[PDB]
RNA sequence: GGGGGGAACCUGGGGAACUGAAACAUCUCAGUACCCAGAGGAGAGGAAAGAGAAAUCGACUCCCUGAGUAGCGGCGAGCGA
RNA sequence: CUGUUGGGAAGCAGCGCCAGAGAGGGUGAAAGCCCCGUAGGCGAAAGGUGGGGGGAUAGGUGAGGGUACCCGAGUACCCCGUGGUUCGUGGAGCCAUGGGGGAAUCUGGGCGGACCACCGCCUAAGGCUAAGUACUCCGGGUGACCGAUAGCGCACCAGUACCGUGAGGGAAAGGUGAAAAGAACCCCGGGAGGGGAGUGAAAUAGAGCCUGAAACCGUGGGCUUACAAGCAGUCACGGCCCCGAGGGGUUGUGGCGUGCCUAUUGAAGCAUGAGCCGGCGACUCACGGUCGUGGGCGAGCUUAAGCCGUUGAGGCGGAGGCGUAGGGAAACCGAGUCCGAACAGGGCGCAGCGGCCGCAAAGUCCGCGGCCGUGGACCCGAAACCGGGC
RNA sequence: GUGGAGCCUGGGAGUGAGGGCGCGAGCGAUAACGUCCGCGUCCGAGCGCGGGAACAACCGAGACCGCCAGCUAAGGCCCCC
RNA sequence: GGAUGACCCCAGGCGGUAGGGGAGCGUUCCCGAUGCCGAUGAAGGCCGACCCGCGAGGGCGGCUGGAGGUAAGGGAAGUGC
RNA sequence: GGGCCUGACUGCGAGGCCUGCAAGCCGAGCAGGGGCGAAAGCCGGGCCUAGUGAACCGGUGGUCCCGUGUGGAAGGGCCAU
């Protein structure tokens, strides 16, 4: 018996299509040109949300460091202080500390001072 | 259509009945003045070719 | 190691006969796929790049055209071409083991023998052609037609009237094949047929 | 048991392996031939078994050795197949080259020689020869050696 | 009576090459393709100046097998009763 | 047959009936019983056939003994040149014959692979001869055959249109609806086209007509954009819009970021291919082989062509093949054998678990799968070579 | 030393254009992004990730998936960052 | 572990070109099927932010369409651009 | 340097070196018949590593293995070159 393409192709290409929806120009209008933007798209998110964890671990810091700042010493001596006082609160909860609790970040940069 | 005996095989080379492959030793055909007895006698046995070769020249005695 | 019932005008006998204690589903399983397959017609047919109505020629040169090189239109990268492996007439056949068909017949019979699904008669009371006698002798004889039934025997005026109903299926002894066997709920045989059965099985 | 019960036992019916048709498969685009030789090309290598590369192949460099015969060819004289004692286990009485050929053991058109494997047993057999062992054996259990012509 | 025609099939008279031999000439392809004459629903063959070792068989044709055997062969590629 | 939903019943429901017929195709949808059929039967005045039956006719028919009259001529036969055969000059016979020479009539002659002897086989140089075999223009039957880029080149006014001086090449192009009920009439328009009316179950079924994808082109709307650096995305956050601790659309800014394929040591690469979309498009089949594997049987296993049956029924058939013994160039011997003086040495060979039955196994058969051989053998592509014609 | 170690038999391959770097030599000119061997390594096939401004093979490190968590490597901590 | 693919717990492996192996998805056709789904709407088309599946895919729902389609389990290939 | 000599053996060959194949290399020991030596023993060419050529086809000597119905023969095989 023969087995022609049939609805078969017009399937794939149209999942494709749709996943494409969005695109400039042939790239969501030409299945070729989807394929390929698909591509290039799957591995950047891949690749970006790996990146997006040290985005934010980046920007935590930085709000931290000029919260510290504010109270005369540096993110690093903040960082170190904390480790000897043992206090293992993360620089996500840190950085809101820093402005949301200005009173609790007070608090925690006087342990920091103080466990060195 | 079936597979042709290859006669250039089955003119040199014997099958054994466990499967190797016998053939005659070369080197005496001529030239032999100044062969010592020991190259000449030695020479007149049968020897069992290398496993690698052997194979091939069995898939073309295909009724052996 | 067989019981089997008979159906007799003195009543409900029972015969034993020795049938294969064991059932092997694989082997009943290559006596349908040879009986299927060697009744295959093997007529598809397809047109080789040969065999197709073009010309040999060569469409345009071989270089400095600005087109793809080509040879002659038949060739199966043509719309039109020829179609490359497509099939040919061919024999499905093939001779499965005598002591493999045999074996797979005497299975088939043993299975429903196990269920309770094989009836042994010795005549079909007053059944001379008419479906409406067959019908009559069913019923007495527990064929309501709630399953489909193999009606096995010589008797000619037993095989038409039966052979319209929808729900059976009717052979002469000498065609008994275990496809057939399978294919339907119930076995139905003359004490003939069954003798027939059991000379081949021998 | 019915027809949608009937199922070949497992790998009895195995897949094939279709090449060409896709990366994820593993055989796609080149499907398993490589990159550019003679090889992958259709119609692929002179034959492997003998061919190789030119040089004077292993077969055609050793010696022929013996008769292979001349027109008109080979020279009909009588033949013997070898049956030996313990084949004759099984039959009771007479044993004869037409009962061999029956049974399997003797080929049609081969005169029937006895051979010593195994033992004896006092039967009637008759063949066109006896090995020198397979006399000793036959006699010394009771048997009948009948010499044929 | 002949003439001319007929899709293949058939017999006879002529008869390539690419290709294969990992070059090529003998060899292969192949007595194939093709040209031609003729035949008919078929054609050819056919009633032993046979076979070939069986003290044997008994026209010819055709299928299976014998058998990729016996052999043939730049004893190569291959060919093949 | 009736009811029921529906444009329509054959659907659903109630109550029946036929069947040697429940193959199949129609009918407004899905029907054994409406139609055409199917099972089973029936039929030729005329022409064709007639291989079967009957009848004619042609033709067919003894034994000794003697006689040695006849038994296919430029033939046999030999030599030379070749062909045929498995036989390519080979020890080269046999069959055929272009050249030369050239018999005999059974006490004649040819053959059994140079040749000779022996032993046998056969009757050359005249002719005919059904059947079993081949093919498929033609008719029918049937498909784990195609379904309008498929299947024939052609489903259709195709060997056409068209191309070519010519031989020759050689397309595309099927579908309204159940029924034409194919849209009277009016309106704008020269017409084309449309808007109403009307038909229809349905009119984006309106003839440029089933379904009606995609590229491609518009109209409307939401978000967005004229200080901005870009393989066009992706991650984050915020704005606006939409559907109702959520989600969809859009994208301002910030982070990151060198198309796809091919070929390469190495490509975003300024190396190849691709305008885009849709459809066609490349690892197969037969036979043999070699492993692996699922079964059958097991010192055995298995049949081929056929024959009988069936009409999607299987059975018979043992000819033959593989295996049961190997070694040796061979004679030959044989669980051995070969080399050898050897009783030497060496090569190649030789060998079940259980309480009689199990099992498991040689081996072999069949299915399946990988790969190999032969074929075009994964597909497409030369320049060329050859034949017959124009 | 129990490791995607090793050995034996058999089925299926692909590869037989390498390239950079370090060390050891030959050739070259104590030239070449040169060339030819040896030991090693990486790329090839890790053009996946961090560092080196960018950059196959230099340094760091062998990416099963997810996290708006933590520790480090090379390299960095004036701003771009 | 429990006896066996019943599921659980612990541990470890899981970059990858040529290439080897394994397990699946879908397309056409056959058995299943005188069956079953179907005008209260088949196939095909167009949507979906929903459900299942690692994935290829499979459901389900709305619209279109207007007459076909075909299960569990198996079989065969003109089978996926 | 001299004496006697022909082991510059025949039939084999445990075990190895080398090695993709095919080749190439070393070889104790047993038997036959020898050489030299009082003997132990040595001797299967040469201090060693180059001085060479697979098949096919054919010649010559021997062998007496095959001999196309049979006895021969033709022609082959085997051993040696
Ligand atoms: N007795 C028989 N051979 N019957 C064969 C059945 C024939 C047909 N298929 C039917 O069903 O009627
Ligand atoms: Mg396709
Ligand atoms: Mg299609
Ligand atoms: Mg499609
Ligand atoms: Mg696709
Ligand atoms: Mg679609
Ligand atoms: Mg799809
Ligand atoms: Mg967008
Ligand atoms: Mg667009
Ligand atoms: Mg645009
Ligand atoms: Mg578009
Ligand atoms: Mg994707
Ligand atoms: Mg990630
Ligand atoms: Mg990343
Ligand atoms: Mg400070
Ligand atoms: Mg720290
Ligand atoms: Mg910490
Ligand atoms: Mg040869
Ligand atoms: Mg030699
Ligand atoms: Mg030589
Ligand atoms: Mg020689
Ligand atoms: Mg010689
Ligand atoms: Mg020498
Ligand atoms: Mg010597
Ligand atoms: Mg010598
Ligand atoms: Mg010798
Ligand atoms: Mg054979
Ligand atoms: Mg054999
Ligand atoms: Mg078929
Ligand atoms: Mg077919
Ligand atoms: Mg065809
Ligand atoms: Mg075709
Ligand atoms: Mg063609
Ligand atoms: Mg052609
Ligand atoms: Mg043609
Ligand atoms: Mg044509
Ligand atoms: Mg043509
Ligand atoms: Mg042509
Ligand atoms: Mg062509
Ligand atoms: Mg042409
Ligand atoms: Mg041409
Ligand atoms: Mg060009
Ligand atoms: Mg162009
Ligand atoms: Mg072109
Ligand atoms: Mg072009
Ligand atoms: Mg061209
Ligand atoms: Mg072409
Ligand atoms: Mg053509
Ligand atoms: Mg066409
Ligand atoms: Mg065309
Ligand atoms: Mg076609
Ligand atoms: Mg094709
Ligand atoms: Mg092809
Ligand atoms: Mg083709
Ligand atoms: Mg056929
Ligand atoms: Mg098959
Ligand atoms: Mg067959
Ligand atoms: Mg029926
Ligand atoms: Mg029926
Ligand atoms: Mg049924
Ligand atoms: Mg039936
Ligand atoms: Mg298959
Ligand atoms: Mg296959
Ligand atoms: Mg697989
Ligand atoms: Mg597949
Ligand atoms: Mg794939
Ligand atoms: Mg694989
Ligand atoms: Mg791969
Ligand atoms: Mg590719
Ligand atoms: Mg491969
Ligand atoms: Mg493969
Ligand atoms: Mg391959
Ligand atoms: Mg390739
Ligand atoms: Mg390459
Ligand atoms: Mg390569
Ligand atoms: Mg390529
Ligand atoms: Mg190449
Ligand atoms: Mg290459
Ligand atoms: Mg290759
Ligand atoms: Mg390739
Ligand atoms: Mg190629
Ligand atoms: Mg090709
Ligand atoms: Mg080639
Ligand atoms: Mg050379
Ligand atoms: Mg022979
Ligand atoms: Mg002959
Ligand atoms: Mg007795
Ligand atoms: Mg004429
Ligand atoms: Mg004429
Ligand atoms: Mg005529
Ligand atoms: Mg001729
Ligand atoms: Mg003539
Ligand atoms: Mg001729
Ligand atoms: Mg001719
Ligand atoms: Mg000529
Ligand atoms: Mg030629
Ligand atoms: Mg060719
Ligand atoms: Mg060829
Ligand atoms: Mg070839
Ligand atoms: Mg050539
Ligand atoms: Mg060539
Ligand atoms: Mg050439
Ligand atoms: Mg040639
Ligand atoms: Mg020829
Ligand atoms: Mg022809
Ligand atoms: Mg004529
Ligand atoms: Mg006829
Ligand atoms: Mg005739
Ligand atoms: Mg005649
Ligand atoms: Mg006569
Ligand atoms: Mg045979
Ligand atoms: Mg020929
Ligand atoms: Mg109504
Ligand atoms: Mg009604
Ligand atoms: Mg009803
Ligand atoms: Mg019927
Ligand atoms: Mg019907
Ligand atoms: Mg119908
Ligand atoms: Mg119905
Ligand atoms: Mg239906
Ligand atoms: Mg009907
Ligand atoms: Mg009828
Ligand atoms: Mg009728
Ligand atoms: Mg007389
Ligand atoms: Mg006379
Ligand atoms: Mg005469
Ligand atoms: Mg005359
Ligand atoms: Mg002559
Ligand atoms: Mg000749
Ligand atoms: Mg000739
Ligand atoms: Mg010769
Ligand atoms: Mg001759
Ligand atoms: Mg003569
Ligand atoms: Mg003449
Ligand atoms: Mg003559
Ligand atoms: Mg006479
Ligand atoms: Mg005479
Ligand atoms: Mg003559
Ligand atoms: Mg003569
Ligand atoms: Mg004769
Ligand atoms: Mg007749
Ligand atoms: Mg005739
Ligand atoms: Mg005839
Ligand atoms: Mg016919
Ligand atoms: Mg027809
Ligand atoms: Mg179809
Ligand atoms: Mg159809
Ligand atoms: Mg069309
Ligand atoms: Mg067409
Ligand atoms: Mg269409
Ligand atoms: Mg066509
Ligand atoms: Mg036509
Ligand atoms: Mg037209
Ligand atoms: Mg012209
Ligand atoms: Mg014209
Ligand atoms: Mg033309
Ligand atoms: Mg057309
Ligand atoms: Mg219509
Ligand atoms: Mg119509
Ligand atoms: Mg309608
Ligand atoms: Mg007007
Ligand atoms: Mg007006
Ligand atoms: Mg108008
Ligand atoms: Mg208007
Ligand atoms: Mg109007
Ligand atoms: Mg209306
Ligand atoms: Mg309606
Ligand atoms: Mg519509
Ligand atoms: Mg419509
Ligand atoms: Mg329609
Ligand atoms: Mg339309
Ligand atoms: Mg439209
Ligand atoms: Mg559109
Ligand atoms: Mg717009
Ligand atoms: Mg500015
Ligand atoms: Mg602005
Ligand atoms: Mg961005
Ligand atoms: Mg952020
Ligand atoms: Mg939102
Ligand atoms: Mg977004
Ligand atoms: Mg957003
Ligand atoms: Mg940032
Ligand atoms: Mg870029
Ligand atoms: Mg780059
Ligand atoms: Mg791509
Ligand atoms: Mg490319
Ligand atoms: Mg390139
Ligand atoms: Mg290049
Ligand atoms: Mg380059
Ligand atoms: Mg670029
Ligand atoms: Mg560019
Ligand atoms: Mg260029
Ligand atoms: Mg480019
Ligand atoms: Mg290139
Ligand atoms: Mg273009
Ligand atoms: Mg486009
Ligand atoms: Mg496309
Ligand atoms: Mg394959
Ligand atoms: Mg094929
Ligand atoms: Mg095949
Ligand atoms: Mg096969
Ligand atoms: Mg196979
Ligand atoms: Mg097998
Ligand atoms: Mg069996
Ligand atoms: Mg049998
Ligand atoms: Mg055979
Ligand atoms: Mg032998
Ligand atoms: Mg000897
Ligand atoms: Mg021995
Ligand atoms: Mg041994
Ligand atoms: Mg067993
Ligand atoms: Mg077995
Ligand atoms: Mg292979
Ligand atoms: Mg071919
Ligand atoms: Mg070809
Ligand atoms: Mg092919
Ligand atoms: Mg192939
Ligand atoms: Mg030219
Ligand atoms: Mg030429
Ligand atoms: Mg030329
Ligand atoms: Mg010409
Ligand atoms: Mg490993
Ligand atoms: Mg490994
Ligand atoms: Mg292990
Ligand atoms: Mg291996
Ligand atoms: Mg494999
Ligand atoms: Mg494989
Ligand atoms: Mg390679
Ligand atoms: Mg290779
Ligand atoms: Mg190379
Ligand atoms: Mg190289
Ligand atoms: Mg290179
Ligand atoms: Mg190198
Ligand atoms: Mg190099
Ligand atoms: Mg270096
Ligand atoms: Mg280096
Ligand atoms: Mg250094
Ligand atoms: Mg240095
Ligand atoms: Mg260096
Ligand atoms: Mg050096
Ligand atoms: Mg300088
Ligand atoms: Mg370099
Ligand atoms: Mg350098
Ligand atoms: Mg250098
Ligand atoms: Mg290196
Ligand atoms: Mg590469
Ligand atoms: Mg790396
Ligand atoms: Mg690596
Ligand atoms: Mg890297
Ligand atoms: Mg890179
Ligand atoms: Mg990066
Ligand atoms: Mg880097
Ligand atoms: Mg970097
Ligand atoms: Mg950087
Ligand atoms: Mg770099
Ligand atoms: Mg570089
Ligand atoms: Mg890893
Ligand atoms: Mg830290
Ligand atoms: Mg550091
Ligand atoms: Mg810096
Ligand atoms: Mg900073
Ligand atoms: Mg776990
Ligand atoms: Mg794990
Ligand atoms: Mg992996
Ligand atoms: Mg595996
Ligand atoms: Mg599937
Ligand atoms: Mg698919
Ligand atoms: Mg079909
Ligand atoms: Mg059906
Ligand atoms: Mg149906
Ligand atoms: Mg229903
Ligand atoms: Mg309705
Ligand atoms: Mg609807
Ligand atoms: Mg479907
Ligand atoms: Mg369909
Ligand atoms: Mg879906
Ligand atoms: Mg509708
Ligand atoms: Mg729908
Ligand atoms: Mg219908
Ligand atoms: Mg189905
Ligand atoms: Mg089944
Ligand atoms: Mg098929
Ligand atoms: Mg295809
Ligand atoms: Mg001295
Ligand atoms: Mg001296
Ligand atoms: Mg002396
Ligand atoms: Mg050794
Ligand atoms: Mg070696
Ligand atoms: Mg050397
Ligand atoms: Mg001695
Ligand atoms: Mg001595
Ligand atoms: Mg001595
Ligand atoms: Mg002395
Ligand atoms: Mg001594
Ligand atoms: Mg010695
Ligand atoms: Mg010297
Ligand atoms: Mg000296
Ligand atoms: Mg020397
Ligand atoms: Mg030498
Ligand atoms: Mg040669
Ligand atoms: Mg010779
Ligand atoms: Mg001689
Ligand atoms: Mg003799
Ligand atoms: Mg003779
Ligand atoms: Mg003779
Ligand atoms: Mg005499
Ligand atoms: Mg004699
Ligand atoms: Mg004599
Ligand atoms: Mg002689
Ligand atoms: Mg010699």
């Amino acid at each position: 018996p023969r087995a022609k393409t049939g609805v078969v192709r017009r399937r794939k290409h149209k999942k494709i299509l749709k996943l494409a929806k969005g695109y400039w120009g042939l790239r969501s209008k030409s299945f070729r040109k989807a394929r390929e933007t698909l591509f290039a798209a799957g591995n950047y998110a891949y690749a970006h949300r790996k990146r997006r964890k040290r985005d934010f671990r980046r920007l935590w810091i930085v709000r931290i460091n000029a919260a510290c700042r504010q109270h005369g010493l540096n993110y690093s001596t903040f960082i170190h202080g904390l480790k000897k006082a043992g206090i293992e609160v993360d620089r996500k909860n840190l950085a809101d500390l820093a402005v949301r609790e200005p009173q609790v970040f007070a608090e925690l940069v006087e342990r920091a001072k103080a466990a060195q | 259509p079936k597979m042709k005996t290859h006669k250039g095989a089955k003119k040199r080379v014997k099958i054994t009945a466990s499967g190797k492959v016998v053939a005659m030793k070369t080197g005496k055909r001529h030239l032999n003045w100044q062969k010592s007895g020991k190259e000449i006698r030695q020479k007149g046995r049968k020897f069992v070719l290398a496993k690698p070769e052997a194979e091939r020249i069995k898939l073309l005695l295909p009724y052996e | 190691v067989y019981q089997i019932p008979v159906l007799s005008p003195s009543g409900r006998r029972e015969l034993a006969a020795d049938l294969p204690a064991e059932i092997n589903p694989h082997l009943l399983w290559e006596v349908v796929r040879w009986q299927l397959a060697k009744r295959r017609r093997g007529t598809a047919s397809t047109k080789t790049r040969g065999e197709v109505a073009y010309s040999g020629r060569k469409i345009w040169p071989q270089k400095h055209t600005g087109r793809a090189r080509h040879g002659d239109i038949g060739a199966p990268i043509f719309v039109g071409g020829g179609v490359v492996f497509g099939p040919k007439p061919r024999d499905y056949s093939y001779t499965l083991p005598k002591k493999v068909r045999k074996k797979g017949l005497a299975m088939a019979v043993a299975d429903r023998a196990r269920e309770g699904k094989l009836l042994l008669v010795e005549a079909f009371a007053g059944v001379n052609g008419k479906t409406k006698e067959f019908l009559a002798w069913a019923k007495e004889a527990g064929l309501d037609g709630s399953e489909s039934v193999l009606l096995v025997t010589g008797n000619e005026l037993v095989r038409r009237a039966a052979r319209n109903l929808p729900w059976v299926v009717t052979l002469a002894p000498e065609g008994l094949n275990v496809y057939d066997i399978v294919r339907t709920e119930r076995l139905v045989m003359d004490l003939d047929a069954w003798e027939v059965f059991q000379n081949r099985i021998g | 048991m019915k027809l949608s019960d009937l199922r070949p036992n497992p790998g009895a019916n195995k897949r094939r392996k279709r090449v060409g048709r896709g990366p994820g498969s593993g055989h796609g685009k080149t499907a398993t031939r490589g990159h550019k030789g003679q090889k992958s090309r259709s119609g692929g290598l002179k034959d492997p078994r003998r061919f190789e590369g030119g040089r004077s192949t292993t077969l055609m460099r050793l010696p022929k050795r013996g008769m292979q015969g001349q027109v008109p060819g080979e020279i009909k004289r009588p033949r013997y197949q070898g049956v030996n004692l313990k084949d004759l286990a099984r039959f009771e009485g007479e044993v004869t080259p037409e009962l061999l050929v029956r049974a399997g053991l003797l080929k049609k058109g081969y005169r029937l020689k006895i051979l010593g494997e195994g033992e004896a047993k006092p039967l009637k057999v008759v063949a066109h020869a006896f090995s020198k062992s397979a006399l000793e054996k036959l006699k010394a259990a009771g048997g009948e050696p009948v010499l044929l012509e």
